[PDB]
DNA sequence: AGCACAATTTAACACTTTTGTCAAGCGGCC
DNA sequence: GGCCGCTTGACAAAAGTGTTAAATTGTGCTATACT
């Protein structure tokens, strides 16, 4: 529930790389 | 110059640069590998980094400094902080941040246009669009919209917390049209809620400065602050502080971005890694929502953030205020023995020794004892055991310097009082019996914070307004209370309760036959009739009004009158039968005061006993009197009120309660009914619960009527031997209490809620069969768990009514107010529409010393219209009331005056306690808090109803009541009972479910449409279709019922005082040139906006509705509010507007530092008083 | 009669007997099986400052099981508090409400007495600064009270120290205070010279009048002492101190008659017996025998029945022990009693036939027989006459005399007082709270700043925060004052506000001290 | 570093001590009153000497140049000081203010 | 909390503290004073153990 | 209580207004100049302990007898509070 | 879990010098 | 002629500048494992 949820919403939204 | 008024409100960002200048920065390091104290960064003492041999520079003179190493003259050594304000700057310059902007949308929201979802933008995760380039999707836009992806569809654009800083100047400029167009929503209903808020935030920043600065850009905390050293003493060690670790989390945070950013940081990381920033913000604000404690991931206590210890709960506020800490002062235990009754104390003669060293010393300097100050400070302390000279220079400093004695807890203005230190033995505090009525506790060891008054401005105002000998005798409340306590009342009462023994009834011709005869055998001096008189004939006391009545009180002493009054004709003034007993007590008050003169006329004969009437002597008395006299009665009431009880004794064997012997067969019947509704159950009739209640009142009449055998076997035959009726007459006992020894007492009560079976066996001289106590105990239970719940609820709600009446001070002289109030004399009962004589008990103190609205013409003198109704009046008008001439005593209550912030002169009438009319200075705000400010203890919280009208709360069921008076209109169906009230108009559904339907006819103003017995629909309804007609008398009459059915003493206008404070706010409706339609003015400050712009506009307004809490979140001042459950709001609203405290508030100058508005610093008390005659004849011509 | 085993009070008896004792503080053993001694506690120590013995009760041999006692024990019996003859009846006023009467035959034998014993610790840190050492010649406290019972340090064991003197005189190099201006006159006029530790020491806490047991050196240099780190030589003593009995106290038996004693009249006065024996205690009524109701009496008439019979017996709760009860257990006690003095030279007094009059008609004893049988009946429910050893004449009227239970509560007076000037302060806090010589405390509930202010006053209520508390820059004032000479107080300056304006000034708030000008706007803050 | 503040946590303290700095200035006045037995050609003297006109310890040699005499006797009145003022200590209870 | 100071007064308080017994604690029984609705579940019961 | 405290709310208007009075009058009878009271015969307010008959250390009760004797005077009266330093300067 | 290099920086301690204090000698006054 | 006071010389004790020795940061960077 802490904001690092939002953030961790936002970092695991876009792919690595190939 | 001299502290006055007070201002706050927020601060630009750049007036946060002033106060703190500079100095910051660096890490919250509070120590270092070695050197503990400074650290170059945390709490380094300003211009302090080991040897900067500088910042000397800015002071003046004074002193020398600059010492290179180590450290110079500065601070650090002698006044480092001086506890003064050292603000510092946190620097900080990120994205943005928050000022909590509190929980009721403020700074935000109402401001703009946005909520439940506010924060999504301010906490960095949306987009507060606030540009216009014509968008695509679904046209362009002004608010938030973007959540995420949207913004970079197009790729202005603001997706962090920092749009709250751009949206400055961009409402600043549209601030006055925020205040036109906005209010250029009319009507239109509904919506019509909002511009009101909205415009009540905008209306600060109309004037005064006070920009959108909430969008904080650099915080500023403290630091001389938290630091505690090593602290030993017992089993412990090392020690700290809190607000600068929690503060670490802020200023690091914010470095670290300073270094992120600067660097390669892309948009991801660093809406997080800011985010944070403000989220520390708040948490070195306040933690909630969330939390943040300590040992992370583990969980243990949370972080204190100023909620709760600081600025917020108890811990910084509540604490400050009153509950502060006396430097001179001590306790002990209580103890109590024939001092002098006033005028004197205890207080030991060991601790005395330094409550009253200082001057004690320079007595000595001149009384060749010491010869200086400082050597008499090192001669009591090694405890050398002086007792010698000095214990008598001791009481010279203690001739005349009285001590302020208090008790914990306090309750009502007879909670302190004071009394003169008269050094005893050993340690143990002492009082005055009596004095224990108004503290309410048994002496079991219980302490007094013993208070010592060091200024001699405060010695006079003390001893001359607290001392016992005054404020004591004739209380608040109604009643009096310096009227002889438990065990004096039985000290004369054992003497009063007539002697006939039963001797039968003979007969003399004249006292020549049954006078020798009967003398040896049957007939005593009891009954028997002859002449006229009786067995009166044998000892004649002569004697005059000379010097008593000799023959009198010299045969007791002898082996002849037995006392105890025994019959006996005396000669006092006239020939009479009165016993020698009572001849006593009126010479004990004859010698007392002066002469019989007064004491005759007012002590009775008729019907003696000294029950429950020494609380009408003593104040009948007051009016013949006035302390100086009435002291020297509870004096001599005290001496002989113990010893004749002393010198007699009456013990309470366990035979002393004599068992009914006429009380047996009774329970036979009572059993021999049993089966009777037994065998109805074998035989098919009466339900098994019509039987259950058939048998609960038949024990419930027959313990009456066991009760009434009792009271009555112990009121003819044994009359002194039986103590368990000599206290319930009246002394110390309870009539219901005696039904439980020798009666039986057993209708308890399940635990839940349903009279047992069969009762308890109570006879205690026969142990119960060990299921009676056991079964007796589940109703045994509520009567304790009640009591020691007053402290969860309704303890903290005294609190509530001394916050709000607090302004409230008797000045002026004379306001001239033409409504006025009409006191019912007599009352109706629901029952039976009949009205009843209110049982007197509440006319009397409900007209004690009152202000008569008008002439009073009721047989014979009229009473004229402003004449102070004193005791003698009430009794008139009741007594008068019986014949049918008086039905509405005309009065003025505080409920008349166009005065808000001042009480009012006269109009008070009396101050219900030195038997005069009130004087320019009594507080009644507080007094009024203290007038319910005991009841509470005495109550039943375990459900609660007071409180309820209070805050103006809906009653259980809402009690529907007829909004209109209409006509009859009762139709009946299947379920829907309901019941409607009209009248060639509109015809309002009352849905009446399934209860109190009963008929009644021919419309109704209000009363209660029949479903609403008791509690009314709340006064919200009320004086919405009635007015501040029926809602301020409704509550002075409702409230008291609550109050009647445990008998209180208080009444009269001390709650009659506190209603005007939540009917004194008004509502707005096309104003005059003042701004807000809606608004929310005060009474008499509105009155003004009408009474001078009368010379030219319209003002009129509505009688509004507030409840007790309300009448405190907003007020004409802020350093009140708070408190209660709101301590957020409360300084968010309070701020941001000028808000100006006013300056007439106890409060204001207690809490700021300033003098009293009240008592001796009242506006109407600060002139001259000093002229020694000459003095004034000098300055005659020196002039 | 097995509170003293499973509560494990006392001790217990193994196997056969044959104890041998040799008593003292070490039991002796048992010819049961093997050679094992019973070492006692020592008086051991307790957790609220009570500190119990253990009192054998043997010798040569023996075996039923109990073997020595405990606390507060007597033969497997288990006795808290003391039971004495007691008399209910009012005393000029010295138990009003519902408060206590003692004599002086209780303290004349000591007969209510306890002990309380307390431990102190002083550690002796070390700031790296300056090291802390426990040495006998303390600077500037160079005197005999020291050396007399001090030497070495730490007072010598079994030395009676009163409040005010030395305990532990620790010496820290601790240098806060260099030395001062004109105060270097008065150090070089004298024949001393100067410091660098300062006296710094334990100093007696405000109450501690007795005796050291013994002592403690836990220093460092031992494995076997988990302490805390830095930390070196932790000193504890452990002081005692006889309690014997003041004023005040309570009482409260077994059924809630709760009290305080006020006043211990010697001897001399309280009602003395037709035969001696002074009321010892007076339990006048008002408190709990009307209103709440109890219990207690019915062990006063069984009292004195078990004095002059001679016996003890046993109520247990719900069984026996009733009213007819009584009856049968009086009449032996009477003729018992009576017997004494109908044998000893005489039989009924003037004095204790008058009394009889009031019964009479007071339908308490039945009118019949001579004053021997109405002296009788009046003892089965009620006392004999009794009279006043004060006054002179006998109390008319019928009282009850006997014995019940007299126990007393952990809450004092001596431990349970305070008092205190300037002395106290607690910086940061703003005031008074702390100090290494004086823990003095007091608090001004908010109910009663209300009730103050409701009268006219206005500048006590203000120097509760003018001078005292608050004000600290003000504390001075006052007291320099009064001391100097008379005067009048300074107008106030509140201490907390100032630290409110800055807690509130932390954020934007600005308390502005607003004067009446407007314009002008007020601050009273810049260090004056 | 201790839980900061758990459960205004422990008290403890001992700066602005209230009766340190009433007793302060009162040392401070018993001074300028044992002061009053003395002659400027020794109180100033011991002014100067013992740093305490303000704050600058000067000795014999910056109180010498400006007192016209020298060193010696200068210094046999800092002597006569020790003295003359001890004789007035011993017969005059004042040796209660080193603890402080 | 339930760890207090054995009250080792007496013996008789000693024992007492193996059998007195509580509902507050690490439960939600506890908050002395007030608690939602603690009013009816404080109060005796038909337990004679 | 106090001798004749009743006497005294009959004078001033309020209960308030006396105790002023009591001190504003106490400040100027001992402490300013203990030979400023107008109750100097035998009508002096003293005290009789163990040692013999001295004036009481406290001035308070001195008020309330000094404001009984008739004389004296309060109110609304000499505007310039610091000509009182004038008055009590001939009184040294 | 961490070692080094370097580099650089921080911290303290010791020297030779100077300053202060005490004793002795000389001069002046009685 | 003697005594007292003042001034100067000598001795002892404690500072400003120099000198060197011990610790932190960065960075480097290392380094190893997994994808
Ligand atoms: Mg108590
Ligand atoms: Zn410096
Ligand atoms: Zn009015």
């Amino acid at each position: 529930s802490d904001p690092v949820r939002q953030y961790l919403h936002e970092i695991g939204q876009v792919p690595l790389l190939t | 110059k001299e502290v006055r008024k007070v201002r706050i409100a927020l601060a630009s960002p750049e007036k946060i640069r002033s106060w703190s200048y500079g100095e910051v920065e660096k890490p919250e390091t509070i120590n270092y590998r070695t050197l503990k104290p400074e650290r170059d960064g945390l709490f380094d003492e300003r211009i302090f980094g080991p040897i900067k041999d500088y910042e000397c520079a800015c002071g003046k003179y004074k002193r020398q400094r600059f010492e290179g190493k180590v450290c110079e003259r500065c601070g650090v050594e002698v006044t480092r902080s001086i506890v003064r304000r050292y603000r510092m700057g946190h620097i900080e310059l990120a994205t943005p941040a928050a000022h909590i902007w509190f929980v009721k949308d403020v700074p935000s929201k109402i401001g703009t246009l946005l909520d439940l979802s506010a924060t999504e933008l301010e906490q960095v995760l949306y987009f507060n669009k606030y540009i216009v380039l014509d968008p695509k999707g679904a046209v362009l836009d002004g608010v938030p919209v973007e959540k995420r992806q949207l913004l970079t569809d197009e790729e202005d654009a603001r997706m962090g917390a920092e749009a709250i800083q751009e949206l400055l100047k961009e409402l600043d400029l549209e601030k006055l049209e925020r205040e036109l167009l906005e209010e250029m929503k009319h009507p239109s209903r509904a919506r019509r809620a909002k511009a009101r808020k909205r415009l009540e935030v905008v209306r600060a920043f109309l004037d005064s400065g006070n920009r959108p600065e909430w969008m904080i850009l650099e915080a500023v905390p403290v630091l001389p602050p938290d630091l505690r050293p090593m602290v030993q003493v017992d089993g412990g060690r090392f020690a700290t502080s809190d607000l600068n670790d929690l503060y670490r989390r802020l200023i690091n945070r914010n470095n670290r971005l300073k270094k992120l950013l600067a660097q390669g940081a892309p948009e991801i990381i660093i809406r997080n890694e800011k985010r944070m920033l403000q989220e520390a913000v708040d948490a070195v604000i306040d933690n909630g929502r969330r939390g943040s404690p300590v040992t992370n991931p583990g969980s243990e206590r949370p972080l204190r953030s100023l909620t709760d210890i600081l600025s917020g709960k108890q811990g910084r506020f509540r604490q400050n205020l009153l509950g502060k800490r006396v430097d001179y002062s001590g306790r002990s235990v209580i103890v109590v023995g024939p001092q002098l009754k006033l005028h004197q104390c205890g207080l030991p003669k060991r601790m005395a020794l330094e409550l009253f060293k200082p001057f004690l010393l320079k007595k000595m300097e001149e009384k060749a004892f010491a010869p200086n100050v400082k050597a008499a400070r090192r001669m009591l302390e090694r405890q050398r055991d002086i007792k010698d000279e000095v214990w008598d220079a001791l009481e010279e400093v203690i001739h005349g310097k009285v001590v302020l004695l208090n008790r914990a807890p306090t309750l009502h203005r007879l909670g302190i009082q004071a009394f003169q230190p008269v050094l005893v033995e050993g340690q143990s505090i002492q009082l005055h019996p009596l004095v224990c009525e108004a503290f309410n506790a048994d002496f079991d060891g219980d302490q007094m914070a013993v208070h010592v008054p060091l200024s001699s401005f405060a010695q006079a105002e003390a001893r001359i307004q607290m001392l016992s000998a005054h404020n004591l005798l004739s209380p608040a409340s109604g009643e009096p209370l310096a009227k002889p306590s438990r065990d004096i009342i039985l000290g004369l009462y054992y003497i009063t309760q007539v002697r006939k023994e039963k001797k039968g009834a003979g007969m003399a011709f004249a006292t020549p036959e049954e006078a020798l005869a009967a003398y040896e055998r049957g007939e005593v001096a009891l009954n028997a009739p002859i002449v006229v008189a009786g067995r009166e004939t044998s000892v004649g006391r002569l004697k005059f009004v000379f010097a008593n009545p000799d023959e009198a009180l010299l045969a007791v002493a002898h082996g002849l009158l037995d006392l105890q009054d025994v019959v006996t004709v005396r000669y006092l003034g006239r020939r009479l039968e009165t016993s020698p007993g009572r001849i006593l007590f009126a010479r004990i008050v004859g010698e007392a005061v002066g002469d019989e003169k007064v004491a005759q006329e007012l002590i009775q004969m008729d019907v003696p006993q000294e029950k429950n009437s020494l609380k009408d002597l003593v104040y009948q008395a007051f009016l013949r009197l006035g302390m100086e006299k009435t002291a020297r009665l509870l004096d001599a009431l005290k001496y002989y009120g113990f010893t004749l009880s002393t010198t007699s004794g009456i013990t309470i064997g366990i035979d002393d309660a004599v068992i009914p012997e006429e009380k047996q067969r009774y329970l036979e019947e009572a059993d021999r009914k049993l089966r009777q509704i037994e065998q109805a159950y074998e035989m098919g009739f009466l339900t098994d619960r019509e039987r259950y209640d058939q048998v609960i009142q038949l024990w419930t009449e027959t313990t009456e009527k066991v009760t009434q055998a009792v009271f009555k076997n112990f009121e003819e035959n044994y009359p002194f031997n039986p103590l368990y009726v000599m206290a319930q007459s009246g002394a110390r006992g309870n009539p219901q209490q005696i039904r439980q020894l020798c009666g039986m007492r057993g209708l308890m009560q399940k635990p839940s809620g349903e009279t047992f079976e069969v009762p308890v066996r109570s006879s205690f001289r026969e142990g119960l069969t060990v299921l009676e106590y056991f079964i007796s105990s589940h109703g045994a239970r509520k009567g304790g768990a009640d009591t020691a719940l007053r402290t969860a609820d309704s303890g903290y709600l005294t609190r509530k009514l001394v916050d709000v009446a607090h302004e409230i001070v008797v000045r002026e002289a004379d306001c001239g107010t033409t409504n006025y109030i009409s006191v019912p004399l007599f009352q109706m009962d629901e029952v039976t529409r009949t009205l009843r004589l209110r049982k007197r008990s509440d006319i009397e103190s409900g007209l004690y010393g009152r202000v008569l609205a008008r002439e009073v013409e009721a047989l014979g003198r009229r009473l004229e219209e402003g004449r102070y109704l004193s005791l003698e009046d009430v009794h008139f008008l009741i007594k008068a009331a019986e014949a049918g001439e008086v039905r509405e005593v005309p009065v003025r209550s505080p409920l008349t005056c166009q005065t808000r912030y001042g009480v009012c002169q006269k109009c008070y009438g009396y101050d219900l306690s030195m038997a005069r009319p009130v004087s320019i200075g009594e507080a009644v705000g507080v007094v009024a808090a203290e007038s319910i400010g005991e009841p509470g203890t005495q109550l039943t919280m375990r459900t609660p109803r007071v409180i309820e009208l209070f805050e103006a709360r809906r009653p259980k069921a809402k009690a529907v009541i007829s909004e209109i008076d209409g006509v009859v209109r009762i139709e009946e169906g299947e379920d829907r009972l309901s019941v409607f009230v009209e009248s060639e108009g509109f015809s309002k559904e009352y849905k009446l479910p399934k209860d109190a339907r009963l008929l009644v006819k021919d419309g109704d103003y209000v009363e209660a449409g029949q479903p609403l017995t008791r509690g009314a629909i709340d006064p919200h309804q009320l004086l919405e279709a009635k007015g501040p007609e029926a809602v301020e008398r409704y509550l002075v009459d409702e409230i008291q019922k609550v109050y009647r059915a445990q008998g209180v003493k208080l009444h009269d206008k001390h709650i009659e005082i506190v209603v005007r404070q939540m009917l004194k706010y008004v509502e707005v409706t096309d104003p005059g040139d003042s701004r807000l339609l809606e608004g929310q003015v005060l009474e008499k400050w509105d009155v003004e906006a009408l009474n001078e712009r009368l010379i030219a506009v319209p003002v009129a307004w509505k009688p509004l509705l507030m409840g007790v809490t309300k009448s405190a979140l907003s007020t004409k001042s802020w350093l009140s509010a708070a408190s209660f459950q709101n301590t957020t709001h409360v300084l968010t609203e309070a701020a941001i507007a000028g808000k100006k405290d006013e300056l007439i508030g106890l409060k204001e100058n207690v809490i700021l530092g300033r003098l009293i508005p009240a008592g001796t610093g009242s506006d109407f008390v600060r002139f001259t008083q000093v002229v020694d005659q000459r003095t004034l004849k000098a300055i005659e011509e020196a002039r | 009669e097995r509170v003293v085993r499973d509560s494990l009070a006392a001790l217990y008896a193994e196997e056969d007997g044959e104890v041998v004792k040799v008593d003292g503080t070490r039991i002796a053993v048992r010819y049961e099986d093997g050679r094992l001694v019973h070492p006692l506690r020592r008086y051991a120590r307790s957790n609220q400052g009570t500190a119990f013995d253990q009192r054998p009760r043997v010798r040569v041999g023996q075996r039923v099981d109990l073997l020595a006692d405990g606390p507060a024990s007597e033969e497997g019996f288990l006795a808290l508090g003391q039971n004495v003859l007691v008399a209910i009846m009012p005393f000029d006023g010295y138990n009003f409400e519902d408060a206590i009467v003692i004599s002086e035959e209780l303290l004349k034998r000591d007969f209510y007495t306890s002990i309380h014993i307390e431990r102190y610790e002083i550690e002796a840190r070390d700031t790296k600064l300056g090291p802390e050492r426990i040495t006998r010649d303390i600077p500037h406290l160079s005197e005999a009270a020291l050396r007399d019972l001090d030497e070495e340090g730490i007072v010598r064991i079994g030395a009676e120290v009163k409040p005010g003197d030395i305990l532990v005189g620790r010496t820290s190099f601790k240098g806060e205070q260099e030395p001062s201006p004109e105060e270097r006159l008065l150090r070089s006029i004298f024949g001393e010279k100067a410091r660098d530790v300062k006296d710094t020491s334990l100093r007696v806490p405000p109450g501690e009048g007795g005796i050291v047991v013994g002592r403690l050196r836990l220093r460092r240099g031992d494995p076997g002492v988990e302490l805390k780190p830095g930390v070196r030589e932790v000193v504890r003593v452990f002081v005692a101190q006889k309690r014997k009995l003041q004023v005040g106290d309570k009482l409260a038996n077994r059924h809630g008659n709760k009290g305080v004693v006020a006043k211990i009249l010697p001897v001399e006065d309280m009602p003395h017996l037709p035969d001696g024996t002074p009321v010892d205690v007076i339990l006048n009524p008002l408190g709990v025998p009307s209103r709440m109701n109890l219990g207690q009496i019915l062990e006063t008439h069984l009292g004195l029945a078990g004095y002059f019979l001679g016996q003890r017996y046993i109520s247990p709760v719900f069984d026996g022990a009733t009213e007819p009860e009584i009856k049968e257990l009086l009449a032996e006690a009477f003729n018992l009693y009576f017997g004494k003095r109908q044998g000893e030279g005489f039989g009924v007094d003037k004095r204790e036939k008058e009394v009889l009059a009031r019964a009479e008609k007071l339908g308490l004893v039945s009118p019949g027989k001579s004053p021997e049988e109405q002296l009788k009946e009046l003892f089965d429910l009620g006392k004999v006459v009794l009279y006043d050893g004060r006054t002179g004449e006998p109390f008319e009227g019928p009282i009850v005399v006997g014995q019940m239970f007299i126990m007393k509560l952990y809450h004092m007076v001596e431990d349970k007082m305070h008092a205190r000037s300037t002395g106290p302060y607690s910086l940061i806090t703003q005031q008074p709270l702390g100090g290494k010589a004086q823990f003095g405390g007091q608090r001004f509930g908010e109910m009663e700043v209300w009730a103050l202010e409701a009268y006219g006053a206005a500048h006590t209520l203000q120097e509760m925060l003018t001078i005292k508390s608050d004000d600290i820059e003000g504390r001075n004032a006052a007291y320099q004052a009064i001391i100097k000479g008379e005067d009048v107080p300074e107008p106030s300056v509140p201490e907390s506000f100032r630290v409110l304006v800055k807690e509130l000034q932390a954020l934007a708030l600005d308390v502005q001290t607003l004067d009446e000008k407007d314009n002008p706007v007020d601050i009273f803050e810049g260090l004056a | 570093v201790s839980l900061e503040t758990p459960i205004d946590f422990i008290p403890d303290e001992n700066l602005p001590s209230p009766v340190e700095a009433a007793a302060q200035s009162l040392l401070s006045e018993e001074l300028e009153k044992a002061l009053s037995k003395l002659s400027e050609r020794e109180a100033m003297v011991l002014k100067l000497r013992k740093g305490l006109i303000d704050g600058r310890e000067h000795t014999l040699e910056e109180v010498g140049a400006y007192f016209g005499v020298t060193r010696e006797r200068i210094r046999q009145i800092e002597n006569k000081a020790l003295r003359k003022l001890k004789y007035h200590e011993s017969r005059t209870r004042k040796l209660r203010d080193f603890l402080e | 909390q339930l760890s207090q100071f054995k009250d080792e007064t007496n013996p008789l308080s000693s024992l007492r503290h193996k059998r007195r017994i509580s509902a507050l604690g690490p439960g939600g029984l506890t908050r002395e004073r007030a608690g939602f609705d603690v009013r009816d579940v404080h109060r005796t019961h038909y337990g004679r153990i | 209580a106090e001798p004749g405290i009743d006497k005294l709310f009959g004078m001033v208007d309020s209960k308030y207004r006396l105790t002023v009075v009591v001190a504003k009058r106490a400040q100027q009878l001992l402490r300013h100049r203990f030979k400023n009271t107008v109750l100097e015969p035998e009508e002096r307010p003293k005290m009789r302990t163990l040692e013999g008959l001295y004036d009481d250390p406290n001035a308070v009760t001195w008020a309330m007898k000094e404001l009984l004797t008739g004389r004296l005077f309060f109110g609304e009266n000499l505007v310039p509070e610091d000509r009182l330093q004038k008055e009590m300067e001939r009184l040294y």
